[PDB]
């Protein structure tokens, strides 16, 4: 049988196991994140949907925590708002200052959510950490100085590819992603990770510089390379 | 701190998929006795003990034991990698025949453990990352090694030299060098972590079997 | 009503100082591994229920109701093996007794294995050791084969009909792995990242089965308890702080040891009786950690009057954590070592979580420049708001304990950070 | 430059409702294809799935 | 009786004393359980 | 602060300052820029056209 759950004391009857994230999606809100994507596992290391329920002391992770029988969740509360803009401060302290040479440009959901859920103004007063660039092949572009550490790409690749060549390496600030090796991460499916990466870490090559978002037209067609149909 | 490490692989000609490197038969067998200690299923548990056999018998994890690793396995080779580089007890570069760890956290940096850094890179004329000319030595910081009460203390190939000052590591280090293997424990006159001064709990003799048991238990 | 001054009778942890032999002969000359078949037999409520009446909380951290987590254990079985993992990742800077435990109670701490796997229905304890404590991993070793040979824990252990199995896995250097689901993950050869709860381990643990991770001193005095009343135990301490507990004194004091006390005694005697008192007495007394690097500090205010206990220091801003007890005396650099802890749990941090992460190195660096001035007395807020950020948003604990030492520091040394900018200052205002 | 002679080429209307849109177009006589609405379909996600003990969910890597 | 350190059979062990031990315990334990299956991978 | 005519300006090396980020040509009210921009020969991020105009600009 369905449960009911509330958000911000709406009500709202969930299956059992439905998380707090989806909750919020099935009232209508979409609670912002980067770690998180539908199609693969949970991960829960960005710490972004961080939301406050009505007695509990502490925030929860809105993608993994199950919603319980009679929760009532805070979305736009005070606490989920300042620990939105804790998040995004530190992934601001460490990004780096590329948005005009960055192809994710105008379509980034880290300048997205900064201007929706962030501060406007840095604390930031250190340097910025620099990180070498990988080589994964002709078809995807890495600039790793602007990787989150989401592991989308890792999920990804392992779950839905079947390759298993991609994984952090190292530990604390200084883990990255990659291969370690000079190997070429070629697949049938590989530019669904320049999809999925939220930032630009992973940008196509071909595409590399031509245009911006905001000045392409968008015209919906079906695929004619195989009999799919996507 | 930068650690001045990469967590990159550039292929050379002394580390190289094609560099040979497998296990002797006495270190297969130890394998196979690792293997069997987690279910069927969950081989891949044996990633830190197959690895850690693997730096123990060739000195260091070059990218060959690494993938043999994998191989035998049969895990991939990318979460090989994972685990070599996140763990900071592999070494994944040539390293001395004797690894002076100077541990430098706050509980030993209380204790003068400074002047047993000095004294060491004096001694050995090397700095705080490097390798002797003659690949004998090297020296690093690290943090807590569980011997706080015994600061300030060195860790020499999994041996702990413990109530040091600059005189007993320099005796420890020409032992070494001479040929000897010093004994490891306290410096202090101490046997372990008791007081110096004397034994102010534990002075009368253990009770026997059964002393204070309970009616039923 | 007082406490302190525990009889050697009473001691739990005798052939501490490794002044006795630490073999099954010797480790049954004392209270080692008797009527264990006699515990087994009472099986697992009652030994349940006499370490809820013992009242024995965590000794490796976080102090929660060990009867309480074995119960949680205690469900029924699905189809899966049930595993009790021993943590022995004594990484906390300034505790070493879980290290002395091992090394000179091997079978105290193999019988207490056992005893809590029967209580909780395990097949197989997996005791985590730290890589550096290899000669410790190797003397636990030989203690197993001496208990194994004599039946003491096997097939039909103790002559019980209840099979159960303890194997020791050496880890490499993380701290982090230290931690309860890093700990998990890092049996399954993995990188060793903490878990989000839930699922808890008593649900998905180990290789996915049910699992309780415990302290090696916790475990260790499971079989004395078991054996003993627990009427006993929780008479040794206050009322809900009950039994004896391992303090490791070091730091500016004149005997650094390993002392066995009961649960409630005064820091200060404790200090000037098993270790010799503050190096230029009491009072050159500057400051005291009284948990490891993760509870904050306390001044020689606090230090004045205060029980070691959990309660009592949390009432005192603290935590009691694995009872480290790291002394500083009035020549020291207070700003310099809490910077060495913050640099600590910024080189041991596992990067998994952006906040602590990023907010960790970024805390490191703002504690690198105020260790020498060169920063603004709207930095102290600044970092105190940083830390706080830190602090409850990250997947384990290692994130909140990154941010307590700073926490404290601000607190009761900020003269001395506001003096050392205004040093720093006029030294460039010269020229 | 790019040069065109279609006066519609940027003209996009905005409706509530597919009944709102369709009532538009056909007062105002365009012919229309009407497309049905694509939501994503509800999905079971579980965190403890990525730990399981005999299921292949079990992830390799965090 | 309490003024010799008992502890002094550790200045003997080698690199491959852990795991020696460890193959020397291998005939006293017990099966391991079995998931079904070789491998996640499977 | 006087507008007249516009000019392309470049760094003291003679490297062109233009990045091809069309912020210019997002933010032209008169939608008096054209820009177009490919990698560079060495890989960098420049226009191939730039265009403003001037009977569009408003200056
Ligand atoms: C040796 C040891 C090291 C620990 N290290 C950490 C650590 O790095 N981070 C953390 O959050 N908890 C740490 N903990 C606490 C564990 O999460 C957990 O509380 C403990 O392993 C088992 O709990 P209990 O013994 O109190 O029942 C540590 C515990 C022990 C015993
Ligand atoms: S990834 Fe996004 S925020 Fe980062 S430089 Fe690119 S556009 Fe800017
Ligand atoms: S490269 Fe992109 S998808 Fe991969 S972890 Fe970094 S931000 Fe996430
Ligand atoms: S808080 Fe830090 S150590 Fe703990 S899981 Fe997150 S990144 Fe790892
Ligand atoms: S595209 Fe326009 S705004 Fe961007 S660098 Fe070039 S001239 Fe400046
Ligand atoms: S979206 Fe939940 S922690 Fe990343
Ligand atoms: S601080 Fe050095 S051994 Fe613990
Ligand atoms: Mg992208």
């Amino acid at each position: 049988n369905l449960i009911e759950v509330f958000v911000d004391g709406q009500s709202v009857m969930v299956e059992p196991g439905t998380t707090v994230l989806q909750a919020c999606e099935k009232v209508g809100m979409q609670i912002p994140r980067f770690c998180y994507h539908e199609r693969l596992s949970v991960a829960g290391n960005c710490r972004m949907c961080l939301v406050e329920i009505e007695k509990a002391p502490k925030v929860v992770a809105a993608c993994a925590m199950p919603v319980m029988k009679g929760w009532n969740i805070l979305t736009n509360s005070e606490k989920s708002k300042k620990a939105r803009e804790g998040v995004m401060e530190f992934l601001l302290a460490n990004h780096p200052l590329d948005c005009p040479i960055c192809d994710q440009g105008g379509e980034c959901d880290l300048q997205d959510q900064s201007m929706m859920f962030g501060s406007d103004r840095s604390r930031f007063l250190e340097g910025k950490r620099a990180v070498e660039d990988k080589n994964i092949g002709p078809l995807v572009k890495t600039i790793m100085t602007r990787c989150i550490q989401c592991t989308r790409c890792i999920r990804f690749a392992s779950e839905i590819a079947g390759v298993d060549d991609l994984g952090t390496t190292g530990r604390g600030n200084d883990m990255q992603v990659g291969t370690y090796i000079e190997k070429m991460f070629m697949s049938e499916l590989s530019g669904n990770i320049i999809d999925i990466c939220p930032v630009g870490a992973l940008t196509s090559k071909p595409y590399a510089f031509t245009a911006r978002p905001w000045e392409t037209r968008k015209t919906e067609s079906i695929d004619v390379m195989d009999a799919v149909g996507s | 701190g930068a650690g001045g490490a990469l967590f990159v692989h550039r292929d050379t000609p002394e580390n190289n998929p094609d560099t040979p490197f497998d296990f002797t038969p006495e270190n297969y067998k130890r394998i196979e006795a690792i293997v069997k200690n987690y279910p069927e299923g969950h081989k891949a548990a044996a990633v830190l003990p197959v690895l850690d056999l693997a730096q123990r018998q060739n000195g260091w994890l070059p990218i060959s034991a690494m993938n043999k690793v994998a191989e035998i396995l049969q895990v991939p080779p990318m979460r090989v990698y994972e685990v070599a580089t996140f763990y900071t007890m592999y070494n994944r570069k040539p390293v001395g025949k004797y690894h002076i760890q100077v541990c430098t956290t706050t509980p030993c940096m209380l204790r003068n453990s400074d002047s047993i850094l000095e004294a060491i890179q004096k001694k050995l004329g090397i700095k705080v990352g490097e390798t002797t000319p003659d690949k004998l030595f090297t020296l690093i910081e690290v943090e807590c090694l569980g011997a706080c009460v015994n600061a300030p203390m060195v860790q020499i190939n999994d041996n702990y030299y413990e109530d040091l000052t600059p005189k007993d590591i320099e005796e420890i280090i020409d032992e070494l060098k001479a040929g000897k293997i010093p004994k490891p424990g306290p410096r202090s006159g101490r046997f372990s972590c008791e007081p110096a001064g004397g034994l102010t709990s534990l002075t009368e003799p253990p009770k026997g079997p059964g002393f204070g048991v309970q009616a039923g238990l | 009503t007082s406490f302190g001054s525990l009889k050697d009778e009473d001691r739990i942890f005798t052939n501490l100082y490794g002044r006795h032999d630490w073999r099954l002969k010797g480790a049954q000359s004392r209270g080692d591994w008797y009527k264990t078949k006699e515990i087994l037999l009472k099986g697992p409520d009652w030994i349940l229920g006499e370490v809820k009446t013992s009242g024995l909380r965590g000794r490796g951290g976080a102090g929660f109701p060990t009867g309480l987590k074995w119960s949680f254990m205690n469900k029924p079985s699905d189809g899966r093996p049930k595993y009790l993992v021993v943590n022995a990742d004594e990484g906390e800077p300034g505790t070493c007794k879980d290290r002395e435990i091992i090394r000179h109670d091997p079978h105290k701490l193999v019988e207490g294995c056992l005893v809590g796997g029967r209580a909780m229905g395990a097949r197989a304890a997996y005791i985590y050791i730290r890589g550096e404590f290899y000669n410790e991993a190797s003397n636990l070793q030989v203690a197993i084969r001496e208990a194994y040979e004599a039946g003491l824990i096997g097939k039909n252990a103790c002559g019980s009909g209840y099979d159960f199995d303890v194997f020791v896995v050496r880890g490499a250097g993380a701290y982090i792995c230290g931690e309860e689901t890093a700990l998990i993950e890092s049996i399954e050869g993995k990188q060793g990242k903490p878990r989000l709860k839930p699922p808890f381990p008593a649900d998905v643990g180990v290789f996915g089965c049910p699992t309780t991770v415990a302290n090696v001193e916790t475990v260790a005095v499971s079989p004395t308890i078991c054996r003993r009343g627990g009427a006993w135990f929780a008479s040794f301490g206050r009322e809900r702080n009950s039994g004896t507990k391992l303090f490791n004194i070091s730091g500016h004091v004149n005997h650094p040891c390993t002392v066995e006390e009961e649960m409630s005694v005064p820091l200060k005697e404790l200090i000037e009786k098993h270790a010799g008192g503050v190096i230029g007495g009491w009072d050159n007394l500057l400051a005291v950690i009284p948990g490891g690097s993760s509870t904050p500090l306390i001044p020689k205010s606090v230090c004045e009057t205060v029980l070691m206990d959990f309660d009592a220091l949390v009432q005192a801003q603290t935590g009691l954590g694995t009872a480290a007890v790291i002394v500083m005396d009035r020549s020291t650099d207070i700003v310099k070592a809490i910077a060495r802890l913050i640099e600590f749990y910024k080189h041991e941090s596992c990067g998994q979580c952006t906040p602590c992460r990023e907010g960790v190195d970024w805390m490191n660096k703002v504690m690198a420049r105020f260790v020498k001035g060169d920063a603004r007395p709207a930095e102290i807020d600044s970092l105190w708001e940083i830390s706080k950020q830190i602090e409850g948003h990250t997947i384990c604990a290692l994130g909140d304990g990154a941010a307590w030492p700073v926490q404290g520091l601000i607190r009761h040394f900020r003269p001395e950070l506001e003096e050392r900018m205004q040093q720093f200052a006029l030294q460039h205002q010269a020229r | 430059w790019s040069s065109t002679a279609d006066p519609l080429s940027n003209l996009v209307l905005t409706f509530s409702t597919k009944e709102d849109a369709v009532a538009f177009a056909e007062k105002n006589g365009w012919s229309f294809d009407v497309e049905e609405r694509k939501v994503p379909k509800p999905k079971s996600k579980s965190y403890g799935a990525n730990f399981s003990w005999n299921k292949r969910t079990r992830v390799s890597t965090k | 009786d309490n003024s010799t350190y008992r502890n002094l059979q550790h200045h003997e062990y080698s690199t491959y004393t852990f795991l020696d031990l460890n193959v020397e315990l291998s005939k006293f334990r017990m099966p391991q359980p079995s998931s079904g299956r070789q491998s996640p991978r499977h | 602060r006087f507008r007249g005519e516009h000019a392309l300006r470049r760094y003291p090396s003679g490297e062109e300052r233009c990045i091809a980020c069309k912020l210019c040509e997002a933010v032209c009210p008169a939608q008096a820029i054209t820009i177009e921009a490919e990698p560079r020969a060495d890989g960098s991020r420049r226009t191939t056209r730039y265009d403003i105009d001037m009977t569009k600009c408003i200056y």
